[PDB]
Order: structure tokens, then sequence, then C-alpha cells
């Protein structure tokens, strides 16, 4: 047992997978509406080029 | 191969619940009873001074 509450580094590194994870999750809910899985450029900006083209 | 390669990532990378959890759950009580343990030590040299006054 370590004492501490002015810092909670569990928590921190917690928040940061949580952030990573459900900005990916994000980037779903819309591929599946739009039925494009390229949305922006962003994305796949090479994608994005050839796609318009074709 | 890919699915070969996705298979060995995991139990090299990816992490299991099973094993990890009670492993959480043994640490976290381990911590619960080495937090408790100083409680019953703090007052020890309370009551080794309380020979006299």
């Amino acid at each position: 047992m370590a004492v501490n509450v002015n810092t909670n580094v569990s928590a921190m590194t917690a928040q940061r997978y949580l952030t990573s994870a459900t900005n990916a999750q994000q980037s779903s809910m819309e591929r599946l509406s739009s039925g494009y899985k390229i949305n922006s450029a962003k994305d796949d900006a090479a994608g994005l080029q050839i796609s318009n083209r074709l | 191969i890919n699915e070969n390669v996705n298979a060995s990532k995991s139990r090299i990378k990816d992490t299991d619940f099973a094993k990890e959890t009670t492993a959480l759950t043994k640490a976290q009580i381990l911590s619960q009873a080495s937090s408790s343990v100083l409680a019953q030590a703090k007052q020890a040299p309370n009551s080794a001074l309380a020979l006299l006054g």
C-alpha cells in the first residue's frame, strides 16, 4: 500500500486508454451509417484521391 | 497467414481476463491486508511506552 491522493496515475493511464479506445469507436457508427469506409481525408488521403477519380 | 499471425498476436501481446483478474483481486486483497496490518502496528510503540508515564 502506497498512500497518495494528490495524484492518481492509475486513473490517468486508464483515461489515456479510455480516450484512444472510443476515439476509434467514434470513427465507427459513421462508416456503418454512411456505408463508406472513407469519409474524411484524415482517414486515408491516398484512398480519397483514387476513390473520387473512380 | 493473416489469421495465423493474429492468432499469434494473442497470449503474446493480447492479455487474458481469466488468470489476470484473479491476480488483480489477489493483489488488491493483499494491498487491503497490507494497509490493515500497519493499523495494528501503529499502536504497538504507544503500548510499549505505556508501561511508564
